[PDB]
């Protein structure tokens, strides 16, 4: 039995034609207090690999750890370290998902919600989702926290079903996302303008930006907005 | 609860 | 305070006919009032001509078909690859389900397949291992609307021969494949409209002797 | 489970037992025997949870036979009673306790002397000329007050023992279905057929 | 724990051990089980060397494992206080759980089952004993009669003996004992008891055990007098 | 003295060896497989005449479609006939079915090269299981202390096992009858006992799909006796 | 002569003889062989019987779909190591969703029968076992000795008389490897290779067992009048 | 459900010349029921005696612990234990069961054979050793005997005086208390005598 | 659930309801209730029903290890304490059963004994076990003699769960009857409380409450 | 291995007798003779300490007569460090008993769990036996005045009257000569003494060497009492019958 300490909010994805997009924000928030800023919540694992984390903070720097551990492990005694056997996005999430599950059993559950996207070796695109029930879902579009209230119903107008993902492209797809952490921003208490975005394409590989914030932000109609009813002035 |  | 279990919603239909059974379900994944996915399958061909669904906490549900998968894997193993009839498959799960009586797993288990005489079986469970062999169940969160129209349709109940006095009973008879399956998919499509769990899209596994074979139809995505 | 009494008289102990067994609104059965004999001149009668109550008392009984076997000897019902005493004592800071009261009527054949103990679920024993487990104490131990005496022959302490039985069958809310009782004396335990 | 395979096989395929065991049982004092028509008798040699003893106190070699069953033994007498006391326990464990005491077989089955387990378990050796068993089962008149050994094997008997001087004793009951016509009378039964002890032991003094059992929990140990009638009986009989 | 696992310059274990050894100096037991059932037959040996021959248990049931016959030191045995049984009746349990005779022998012979230094040393006794399911039919196994089972269309173990194995060699084929496998059994233990046979000294046993598994009777065997040697002196 | 008494003692000259001894086991097995291509890995194994009334002993067991192995020496400790490995196979799938690599099937075998030759009590496995597979790097095939060393080879044989065969394909070396898409060729090539093990008897219908795994070929094992064809 | 107000009852312990007293009430009940009048709550193990309040059960098996104890120590020791040495054995047999503790009120009294000096010590439940010069108190009617003993109580009382003191502390005390009475039991102790006398009071 | 099983001149009667409830919802109709453990041993079923189903299927694994054992079939009362005390050590765990195990032996006689999963376990001619025990307790005792015949026998025990079914909302669906000789048991066939009810009404004259 | 270096101690001879049982007999043989003499009404306990130096603290001494409770007392034969680990568990025993039925232990009951111990070192667990040689002296309510013997077998046995350590042969012929049924304490504490008069090793049996204690009913009505002697008390004793 725990409860979550340190937290980060919404992690967002999409699948596109020749991979998948993540992104999240890079806030630690401590209950209502925005405590730490430089938060990275995005890791990738190898080159085609990328895990976003939400919930506890703590339980996702353990999560860091064997991952970490993970690489270090399958490069043991194994010469096709960094070709047919290296590590691929499904067997990242299965060994994860495992975890989650028998930590909930136990009754002492890893905090968290966790989205695994990547591109597998024979190129299709990975997203699948895992939190600390252990339960597992996968779709076009995935989404944790406010996320999955706010940055689906918008991504899910580029992708609604499979038959749209051969048709978006990577520049539609990350112009979504972009336009998802906004809404986030605009609605979301425990959500940072600063956020991380990642782009594992099955041609292009793996593109790690940090760094990137919310932009072209609409406030100019605010200043007519006076009292909450009768008020003229 | 159970099934009776 | 941590709850261990959750609700992931949908519904599953199991008919059983001659020489035939399908086990049908919806493919729509929520929690509470949102969709985790259109499209996320919860029924499995598990080998041997069985095929099963785990219905409600899906966690638990997947947990339980991996175990059962693996249950007869190691019953080719252990057994000269002796073919697992579907009575011992039922046994064995109830089994996998007692084991977790005081810790159990939030599903209503469906299987079908052919028993040894090659006809059409459909066994279902309790979350806890009580299970029974029925030529009709609906489980999960429409199984209360649709199990009613089952008994109606499936097995003729309430239904007398017309001008006998309500004295001589619809009597019984195997349904087609093509006749069940047009059950199925309105048994769906009207627990789509009344309930708001189920939705999306319907799989279906029909198990012949042959093997196994699948449909899918759309459903209303609202 | 509700009605057990003891009575201690000259040269007898009797034991009398409600025959109900009530299992919510309905009595399920109307002839049980709340009672094990320990040993040839030794008797236990009990009540208390259900199932308890029996694995309780046969698991005492079956001791007490080893005992018997082994040293080819009875042992006496002070000792008998002290044992079964500190096994209640054991189970009472056990992780599920034995919620079981005792009452042990003996004859002594060393002291030529018949013993009453009245033992509760806790472990709390008690020699008592007349005693009582549950709400059945609060009639007949003011009643056997004023009608006991101490050299009384076994025919009058079942006159004394009906007397008992009535006031509960007058004031009792619960229908108890009546006693089975038994007397354990020199010649051994044997039971009363018509009560 | 101690660990050690003690009781292993030999190139020739024995177990040297469970064999020496035998030798134990070998050195013990005579024993001897027959049975009747309606009862069995439990013969049993005790030694003469042993003067200033007491026997009101001293063990005796017959042991009752319920009212209705009786133990006998030869060989190692620490060791059978170990056996008789397993078979005590198991006996009150099956009136428990059974609802109904012990048969005569499935006791020996049990007992038989400790002595093969302490010869394939590490750390232990053998019981150096091998006992009779017997007594009648509950509700049944038929009498049984049971032989156990070291190595685990157990089987039913008209009648037999084990212990020093067996042989001898066993050569007299092969020829004395018919099977189409047992003792029919407890009398009858005592007397060849008494007469195969009588091949073997001394004197018929105090060195002779004598205890019969009958159906329904009816067991009782003879006394001095009344097995030195039987022996006063018999010497006259033979000077013939 | 030396480690009870050892294995010798050969590449033998030792103590697997010396057990067969003894095995050698049981009495005799012997199993034949037909497709209208398996026969088992045992010599009884008892080491005296006061001995009351029908408590010696040589022959044994382990489920209602499976039987087992046993040769050497028979004590050992019964741990491993409580472990069958246990083994039958839950996977009745587990998979509400008959479990395979292969199956059964396998988790016997499982048990036995779980000794060392687990139990102190192997068994000395090696079993017969004859058998009978709906996969393959008639079976009979020989499981040995050492872990190792063969399946047998017929088969002898005991002190006459390698003269009574030689005469079983000529004698099967294929289209045995029941009755006739009865009166093989019979023959080959009159041969190679010690002591003349007869329905007190000799146990005759069989399993069918139909009937499942049958220990024979003193006056059912006492009639194929007689109709074995009227037999053999018709020609 | 006095250092083998156990697993735990070196001879004089470095020697492990209770591992020697157990080594000597496979000699007096029954001969096994195993070879690959690019595409397939295939297992021949001569079965042997106790006479003719008994079954001919199974030499073949399968681990997963996409591996299995041969075995010679004591049958009870091949079960042991061949159950082992369907564990590990099983945890892969189970856990990562990954087919257990067939290098990694070896590695663990070494380490398993590595930890019964350095401990007191224990003793070696007295069996070798010849591994194929097919993972994601293509076809194997892995030689198991008791001792612990495992060793990835394109073909081998172990048992009695392994080494007319193990000649063999030593010369066959440079054909067999290019049997690329064709089973039934790498196969006859195996049965060939087998052959040359064989002294006063030959392979007949209940004697001849094969095995097979290759690219779109499960794990497979043939006996019986299955294997007719190849004689 | 309170287990050191189930049973009732009540001990009584006090000093004087050359001398120690050591009192104790005769009930036993289940709450307001009561059971039995014989129960004597004060035992002795050799010339130390014992007396213990609380729940009955335990009052049982402390009893036969110490006896059990101060057994061994004696073939051990070859001697019989002191009060002073027995009250520390108490407790520490007390805090033994610090987080599962027996539900007693003990009171040691007795006179050291060595020096001869009066000896008395009280207890809690988990074995606190509380020593006075005067009086010690244990039970259900331990205010009404505080005040009692306070106020009747003074310094190098004979024998006989002792007597009446400790007896009027304890009657009075039990007289006001519900759960306490029906008999009761006064030891007097010297150096090499011990006089036990039961008290006639009010059966109610 | 409604069960029950009485003892009679001629052995021993054994009914049940086939019904399964989760709360109000309906779940089955046709549920097996009572358990076949040998020729010669029945077991009734009411409460959990996987507890029920699951241990009762054990006790019959345990029924037959023992006559393997001791070449003998296992008494009624021997087969009722297996199962009596397997429940006792789960005694406050939550497990749910009122069964009843029914049968002949040589040595009983036809005998019943109680078992529930606090542990109480009692012999005895009559009992009726379940939501709907009492309904059928009206019906039974008020028409129960020990000379009833065999034919009479069959009909009280499906006509008191008749009653049951009928009042009981949470029995119902059909009864299954059971009858058990020196022979061993023999099954009555399976009654539909749909048909079972009106033809019982019509022919009895009984159920006056009912809008005919 | 540790193999290598294991004795075996429990372990058959070929002849079928335990090595170490055997061999720890011997080893008590050469210990101090102890004698046991039961009475009608009472119980005499006789032992010689072993080789006595004149510097040794007599009076404050216990090598061979120990308590085990009020009603029962043992002399001891061999190891004095083995036989203190079995006297404080019959101690303990002893009032596990008192504890469990508030009745002292039957004296069998107490012989036979000591001698049951001691069979368990013979059968199981690898070690050595216990070199000890008991003679227990004791009364019970159902038996009175009982005299037993166990030995490092773990087999106990019950006398009239008894000897244990050296010159048991020589010593047990004596006792045989000159014992009866019909004899007082004050009779068979004059037996026991004249015994080891007779087979002692040393020159004269004097009262610094001996160890000498009673169990009579000779307390005031009805109750048991022992008397373990005191250096004075034996040695008026020994004057009282004419050795010294
Ligand atoms: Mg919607
Ligand atoms: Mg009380
Ligand atoms: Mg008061
Ligand atoms: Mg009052």
């Amino acid at each position: 039995t725990q409860q979550p300490i340190v937290t980060g909010t919404s992690v967002i994805s999409m699948k596109y034609d020749n991979g998948v997009i993540i992104a999240a924000d890079n806030l630690g928030s401590y209950g209502s207090l925005l405590r730490f800023n430089g938060v990275e919540r995005l890791i990738p694992v190898g080159d085609n690999t990328v895990v976003g984390i939400s919930g506890d903070i703590s339980d996702m720097q353990h999560i860091e750890r064997l991952l970490k551990d993970l690489v270090t492990e399958n490069a043991y005694d194994n010469p096709l370290a960094d070709a047919e056997e290296a590590l691929e996005p499904s067997y990242i999430f299965e060994y994860l998902a495992t975890v989650m599950y028998q930590r909930r059993s136990k009754m002492n559950p890893l905090w968290n919600a966790i989205i695994v996207a990547g591109v597998q070796s024979n190129g299709d695109q990975f997203l699948r989702y895992v939190n600390l029930l252990g339960v597992t879902y996968s779709s076009p579009t995935l989404a944790t926290g406010f996320g999955a209230h706010m940055a689906n119903p918008l991504l899910r107008k580029v992708v609604d079903r499979e038959s749209d993902i051969p048709k978006t492209t990577v520049q539609v797809a990350e112009e979504a996302i972009v336009n998802a952490m906004r809404v986030l921003y605009y609605r979301d208490a425990r959500s940072s303008r600063n956020f991380s975005l990642a782009i594992i394409d099955k041609n292009t590989g793996l593109t790690f930006k940090k760094n990137l914030q919310v932009e072209n932000m609409k406030w100019d109609f605010a200043k007519d907005i006076k009292g909450y009813g009768t008020q003229k002035i | 609860x159970a099934l009776f | 305070q941590f709850n261990p279990y959750g609700d992931n919603g949908g519904t599953i239909l199991g008919i059983a006919g001659e020489d035939f059974a399908v086990l049908a379900g919806d493919t729509r994944n929520i929690t509470d009032y949102s969709i985790n996915s259109r499209y996320e399958p919860k029924v499995f061909d598990c080998g041997d001509n069985i095929v099963m669904s785990a219905n409600g906490f899906a966690a638990d549900g997947d947990a339980l078909v991996k175990r059962f998968k693996n249950s007869v894997k190691w019953y080719h193993f252990d057994h000269n690859d002796k073919k697992l009839s579907i009575n011992s498959a039922a046994r064995n799960i109830q089994h996998l389900l007692y084991g977790k009586r005081f810790f159990p797993y939030y599903v209503h288990t469906i299987i079908a397949g052919l028993d040894e005489d090659g006809k059409g079986a459909v066994y279902s469970f309790d979350p806890v291992g009580s299970y029974e062999r029925e030529q009709c169940r609906a489980g999960g969160a429409a199984a209360s609307l649709i199990m009613p129209f089952l008994d109606n349709q499936v097995n003729f109940k309430n239904q007398y021969e017309p001008g006998t006095n309500g004295k001589v009973k619809k009597p019984l008879k195997y349904l087609s494949v093509e006749e069940v399956i047009k059950l199925v998919r309105d048994s769906f499509t009207s627990a789509t409209e009344r309930h708001i769990q189920v939705g999306d899209g319907l799989e279906i596994l029909i198990v012949t002797k042959d093997g196994v074979r699948k449909e899918f139809y759309e459903l209303k995505r609202d | 489970m509700d009605i057990i009494l003891g009575i201690r008289v000259q040269d007898s102990v009797i034991l009398a037992s409600s025959k109900a067994v009530t299992r919510g609104i309905s009595v399920l059965k109307d002839s049980d025997d709340k009672t094990r004999q320990l040993s040839p001149h030794t008797l236990m009668s009990f009540a208390g949870e259900a199932g308890d109550t029996v694995q309780f008392a046969e698991y005492i009984q079956a001791n007490i036979q080893l005992y018997s076997i082994r040293e080819d000897y009875e042992l006496s019902p002070q000792a008998v009673s002290s044992f079964v005493r500190q096994e209640l004592a054991k189970s009472i800071r056990s992780r599920r306790p034995y919620q079981v009261n005792v009452l042990i009527g003996g004859y002594d054949k060393k002291k030529n002397k018949p013993e009453l103990y009245q033992i509760d679920y806790l472990g709390t024993k008690v020699e008592l000329p007349y005693g009582a487990h549950g709400y059945s104490g609060f009639y007949t131990f003011s009643l056997l007050d004023h009608h006991y005496r101490p050299d009384m022959t076994t025919e009058e302490g079942l006159d004394l023992l009906k007397l008992c039985v009535q006031e509960l069958e007058k004031r009792m809310p619960m229908d108890f279905k009546g006693v089975i009782v038994k007397i354990v004396d020199k010649d051994g335990i044997r039971q009363v057929d018509d009560f | 724990g101690y660990d050690r395979a003690l009781s292993i096989f030999s190139p020739d395929g024995h177990i040297f051990q469970v064999e020496y065991a035998l030798e134990a049982v070998k050195r013990g004092t005579c024993a001897v089980g027959v049975k009747g028509k309606n009862c069995v008798v439990l013969g049993c040699e005790r030694r003469s060397t042993l003067k200033l003893q007491d026997t009101r106190i001293t063990p005796s070699k017959v042991s009752k494992i319920d009212s209705h069953v009786v133990l006998s033994f030869s060989g190692l007498n620490a060791d059978s206080r170990i056996l008789i006391e397993k078979a005590r326990v198991e006996a009150q464990s099956h009136r428990l759980t059974l609802e109904d005491p012990v048969t005569v077989e499935y006791l020996t089955r049990y007992v038989a089952g400790v002595q093969q387990r302490y010869t394939q378990s590490g750390g232990v050796r053998p019981f150096g004993v091998s006992t009779l068993i017997a007594g009648f089962d509950p509700r049944d008149d038929e009498p049984k009669l049971y032989q156990t050994e070291p190595s685990g094997i157990y089987s039913s008997w008209s009648a037999q003996t084990i212990g020093r001087n067996s042989k001898t004793v066993r050569e007299f009951l092969e020829k004395n004992y018919d099977r189409k016509e047992p003792p029919a009378t407890v009398e009858e039964c005592v007397k060849l008891t008494v007469r195969s002890l009588l091949e073997v032991v001394q004197t018929g003094a105090k060195n002779i055990e004598i205890t019969v059992v009958k159906p329904d929990s009816d067991i009782v140990a003879l006394s001095s007098e009344e097995i030195n009638q039987y022996v006063t009986q018999i010497e006259q009989e033979k000077q013939e | 003295d030396r480690g009870v696992s050892t294995f010798s310059p050969e590449g033998r274990l030792f103590q697997v060896e010396y057990s067969l050894e003894a095995i050698k100096l049981g009495s005799t037991a012997i199993g034949i497989a037909t497709k209208e059932g398996v026969v088992l037959g045992v010599e009884k040996r008892a080491t005296s005449p006061l001995l009351e021959s029908d408590s010696i248990e040589k022959i044994v049931e382990i489920d209602r479609h499976i039987g087992c016959a046993m040769s050497g030191l028979t004590a050992d045995a019964r741990s491993m006939i409580e472990h069958a049984r246990t083994a039958a009746v839950t996977h009745n349990l587990y998979y509400d079915e008959d479990i395979n005779v292969e199956s059964l022998t396998q988790s016997v012979c499982d048990l036995a090269l779980r000794f060392g230094e687990l139990m102190s040393r192997p068994f000395g006794v090696a079993l017969l299981i004859a058998g009978h399911d709906a996969d393959d039919g008639y079976q009979l196994f020989h499981a040995e202390p050492s872990g190792t089972f063969y399946r047998y269309n017929a088969k002898a173990i005991g002190s006459g096992s390698e003269g009574a194995q030689a005469e079983l060699l000529n004698e099967w084929h294929s289209s045995l009858t029941l009755k006739e496998a009865e009166l093989l059994v019979l023959k080959i233990l009159k041969q190679v006992m010690e002591e003349k046979l007869d329905e007190n000294n000799a146990q005759l046993s069989c399993i069918t799909k139909q009937d499942g598994f049958k220990i024979y009777d003193n006056e059912k065997t006492a009639e194929l006796i007689k109709e074995l040697k009227e037999k053999e002196a018709a020609e | 002569n006095n250092y083998d008494g156990d697993t735990v003692t070196f001879s004089p000259t470095g020697r492990l003889f209770q591992v020697e001894y157990a080594l000597e086991a496979i000699k007096q097995g029954s001969v096994t062989v195993g070879l690959r291509s690019n595409t397939h890995a295939v297992l021949v194994a001569l079965k042997r019987n106790a006479d003719e009334l008994s079954s001919y002993q199974k030499k073949i067991i399968k681990c997963d779909e996409h591996m299995g192995l041969s075995l010679a020496g004591l049958a009870p400790d091949a079960r042991v190591l061949s159950n082992y490995l369907r564990q590990q196979c099983n945890y892969s799938s189970l856990v990562f969703n990954r087919k257990l690599a067939v290098e990694r099937a070896g590695h663990l075998l070494c380490d398993k029968a590595q930890k019964n030759t350095q401990s007191y009590g224990g003793r070696p496995y007295g069996v070798g076992l010849l591994i194929i597979g097919y993972d994601k790097s293509g076809a194997h095939l892995l030689e198991f000795q008791p001792s612990g060393n495992v060793t990835e080879l394109y073909g081998t044989a172990i048992g009695a008389r392994s080494q007319g065969a193990k000649t063999y394909l030593e010369r066959t070396l440079d054909t067999f490897i290019k049997i690329d898409g064709n089973p039934d060729e790498l196969i006859k090539a195996g049965v060939e290779a087998i052959s040359q093990s064989l002294r006063d008897e030959s392979l007949t219908v209940d004697n001849l067992s094969i095995a097979i795994v290759g690219k779109d070929t499960p794990f497979t094992i043939y006996d019986g009048e299955a294997v007719a064809k190849y004689i | 459900s309170d287990p050191s107000s189930i049973n009732g009852g009540i001990v009584v312990a006090m000093t004087g010349k050359d001398c120690v007293a050591i009192a104790c009430d005769l009930r036993l009940g289940s709450q307001s029921l009561g059971v039995s009048n014989k129960f004597e709550k004060i035992f002795h193990y050799g010339h130390v005696f014992l007396g213990i309040t609380g729940l009955a059960t335990d009052v049982t098996t402390l009893n036969e612990m110490f006896r059990y104890k101060t057994n061994l120590y004696k073939l051990k020791e070859e001697r019989a234990i002191e009060p002073e040495t027995f009250t520390q054995l108490v407790s520490s047999s007390l805090y033994e069961r610090r987080f599962g503790p027996y539900f007693v009120g003990p009171v040691v009294a007795g006179i050291n054979s060595k020096s001869g000096k009066p000896f008395i010590a009280g207890f809690d439940l988990i074995g606190c050793i509380d020593e006075a010069k005067d009086f010690i108190v244990s039970g259900t009617a331990s205010d009404q005997l505080f005040g009692m003993c306070e106020s009747l109580y003074e310094p190098n009382l004979e024998p006989e005086d002792l007597f009446e003191t400790i007896s009027q502390a304890l009657l009075n005390a039990a007289d006001r208390d519900a759960l306490s009475g029906w008999g009761a039991v006064v030891y007097i102790i010297k150096k090499d005598e011990v006089v036990k006398r039961y008290l006639k009071m009010r059966q109610d | 659930t409604t069960t029950l099983a009485f003892r009679f001149q001629g052995g021993i009667i054994v009914a049940v309801d086939s019904r399964a409830t989760a709360g109000n919802w309906v779940a089955s109709q046709t549920v097996k209730k009572v358990i076949e453990i040998n020729p010669f041993l029945l077991g009734t079923m009411a409460g959990c029903a996987a507890d029920c189903q699951f241990w009762e299927t054990w006790l019959g694994s345990q029924c037959r290890l023992h006559e393997l054992r001791e070449k003998e079939r296992i008494s009624v009362a021997a087969a009722s304490k297996i199962l009596s005390n397997l429940v006792y050590q789960y005694k406050g765990a939550g497990l749910s059963m009122g069964t009843m195990i029914c049968g002949y032996t040589r040595k009983e006689g036809p005998t019943i004994y109680y078992v529930d999963s606090d542990g109480t376990r009692l012999k005895g001619d009559i009992f009726c076990v379940g939501s709907g025990q009492t309904f059928a307790y009206g019906v039974l005792d008020s028409n129960y003699k020990w000379d009833l015949s065999v034919e009479d026998a069959l009909y009280l025990g499906k006509r008191s769960i008749l009653a049951a079914a009928h009042r009981d909302a949470y029995s119902g669906g059909s009864v299954n009857l059971y009858h058990v000789t020196e022979d061993g048991w023999i099954y009555h066939g399976n009654h539909d409380v749909g048909e079972l009810f009106w033809k019982v009404k019509e022919e009895e004259g009984s159920f006056n409450n009912v809008i005919g | 291995g540790s193999r290598r270096y294991d004795s075996r101690t429990t372990i058959f001879s070929p002849e079928g007798r335990l090595y170490q049982v055997e061999y720890a007999l011997e080893s008590i043989s050469h210990a101090g003779t102890a004698i046991g003499i039961m009475a009608s009404d009472g119980i005499v306990l006789a032992a010689e300490r072993k080789v006595t130096s004149t510097l040794l603290e007599q009076d404050t001494s216990t090598e061979k007569l120990y308590k085990l409770n009020d009603k029962i007392a043992v002399a001891v034969a061999g190891l004095t460090a083995d036989a203190e680990i079995l006297i404080n568990t019959a101690r303990i025993h002893a009032q596990n008993y008192l504890k469990t039925y508030n009745e002292d232990i039957p004296v069998e009951i107490l012989v036979r769990r000591l001698s049951d111990i001691k069979q368990g070192y013979t059968q199981h667990g690898g070690l050595r036996p216990f070199g000890v040689s008991f003679i227990y002296a004791g009364y019970d309510d159902r038996y009175g005045y009982q005299l037993y013997t166990s030995n490092p077998s773990g087999n106990y046995t019950g006398w009239k009257a008894i000897s244990v350590g050296a010159n048991t042969s020589a010593a047990q012929t004596l006792l045989q000569m000159d014992y009866k049924d019909d004899m007082k304490v004050d009779d068979a504490i004059e037996l026991a003494l004249k015994t080891l008069s007779k087979t002692t090793d040393s020159s004269a049996l004097t009262y610094d060497r001996l160890e000498f204690a009673t169990i009579r009913k000779g307390a005031n009505d009805g109750e048991v009492y022992q008397k373990i002697f005191k250096p004075q008390e034996i040695k008026d004793i020994l004057v009282k019958t004419g050795i010294t």
